[PDB]
């Protein structure tokens, strides 16, 4: 349901709504660590 | 100067941010009014974390400036802004070419200058970043050739939409690990190289709105685990290859607004995962017997199917040589 290859055509959208977090670890920001990488590929982790 | 910082490494970040604050020509959200004082970790947009070098010391680890319309240019004083890995500067009115001094950001992991007014050639400084895995320069005015050195690096995502590239797709495309790549709304000339199937990991891919030509390189069938394949609004000519039946994991495909000829195969078009298979606004003498029943989504408009409605005037459907290109002797499809 969520395809980032097509959502890239929308200049305004982002892979992660939560600001500060990395686009790969777009989950709850208990510590909000910019140096933590949850997922490996940017298709299984879209938000 | 009468300020002391927690460490020496955040001192350089203060120098970069204040100089980069002086490069802010506009900020309607007043998100930069907080950028005063030595307590950099409380600035809006920057974020701190214990340094991977030593957990005793904390450093500016990332900068996040999502939409927040911000205007200006990136000054070369950002080279002091070391250890940052995420640089989300999207949807803000920044200008000027990416500074060469950003090559000092050896820890750059994801770089997000999407939806900006950056006008340059391609950023040959964005190639010195070894840890870079996410790169998007979409909705920018970049010009010229796309360097083949980009795909040789272990990248995970490459976004190039809505730019002004004018070269051809490099033959090095096969060497890329890049899960997702986007060439949409660009002026890519030439043919698709026959080195795709050397991917083995490509998930999504798009080619919407390009001035690309040539018969389809049949080696695309080797993409066993691929999800999105799109070639809309292109000038592709020829028939659909039969070897594309290897795309077992494909979920959506689009081939509209092209000048394809030939036959539609019924073999792969019945895939349990394939959805919204659009081939409208094309030429197809073949039939879609199993390829408009409503368990999935198919589009057959302006396709010249006599049995199907919404076709094109027989005077517009093949009033020229009804022979497709042979897809043989063609430099883009074989010998
Ligand atoms: C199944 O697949 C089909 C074919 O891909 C798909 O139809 C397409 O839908 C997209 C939208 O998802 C259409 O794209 C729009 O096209 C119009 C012109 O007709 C543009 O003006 C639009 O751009 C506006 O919106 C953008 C996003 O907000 C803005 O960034 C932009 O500046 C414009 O304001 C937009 O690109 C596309 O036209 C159709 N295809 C055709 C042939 O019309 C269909 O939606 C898919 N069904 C699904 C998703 O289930
Ligand atoms: C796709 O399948 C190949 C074949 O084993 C594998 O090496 C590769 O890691 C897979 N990539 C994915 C799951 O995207």
């Amino acid at each position: 349901r969520r395809y980032i290859g097509y959502d890239a055509l929308k200049k305004n959208n982002v892979p992660c709504s939560r600001r500060g977090r990395s686009y790969y670890d777009c989950k709850k920001r208990r510590r909000n660590n910019p140096y933590r990488r949850g997922c490996s590929a940017i298709t299984h982790c879209y938000r | 100067l009468d300020l002391k910082f927690a460490n020496n490494r955040l001192k350089r970040a203060y120098i970069a941010l204040q100089a980069w604050k002086k490069a802010f020509y506009s900020d309607p959200f007043n998100t930069a009014a907080n950028w005063v004082g030595p307590d950099v970790c409380s600035y809006k947009g920057v974020f701190c974390a214990p340094a991977l070098d030593d957990p005793s010391v904390l450093v500016v680890a990332g900068i996040d400036l999502n939409h927040a319309d911000i205007a200006g240019y990136l000054p070369p004083e950002l080279g002091l802004l070391t250890d940052v890995a995420l640089f989300h500067v999207n949807s803000n009115r920044f200008c000027g070419v990416i500074p060469k001094s950003l090559s000092k950001l050896t820890l750059m992991y994801e770089f997000d200058v999407s939806n900006n007014r950056f006008v340059g050639p391609f950023p040959t400084v964005a190639l010195s970043w070894p840890s870079l895995k996410f790169l998007d320069i979409r909705y920018n005015d970049f010009e010229g050739k796309l360097p083949p050195e980009i795909f040789d690096k272990d990248l995970d995502a490459i976004f190039l939409n809505n730019n002004r590239f004018e070269s051809t797709i490099p033959e090095t495309i096969g060497k890329s690990t890049a899960s997702v790549v986007t060439f949409a709304h660009n002026k890519f000339s030439g043919c698709i190289p026959k080195t795709i199937g050397q991917m083995k990991n490509l998930n999504e891919i798009v080619f919407i709105g390009n001035n690309l030509s040539g018969c389809l390189p049949n080696e695309i069938g080797s993409l066993n685990n691929v999800t999105v394949f799109d070639a809309s609004s292109n000038g592709f000519v020829g028939s659909l290859p039969s070897t594309l039946s290897g795309l077992a994991n494909v979920e959506q495909m689009d081939f509209s607004y092209n000048k394809f000829t030939g036959f539609v195969t019924d073999n792969i078009c019945k895939l349990p995962k394939l959805s919204n298979f659009t081939f409208s606004y094309n030429f197809f003498n073949g039939e879609a017997q199993s390829c408009s029943s409503q368990e999935k989504q198919f589009d057959d408009t302006s396709n010249c199917l006599q049995n199907r409605p919404n076709q094109k005037s027989a005077k517009e459907c093949l009033p020229v040589v009804s022979r497709p290109v042979d897809c043989s002797k063609d430099k883009c499809a074989g010998g």
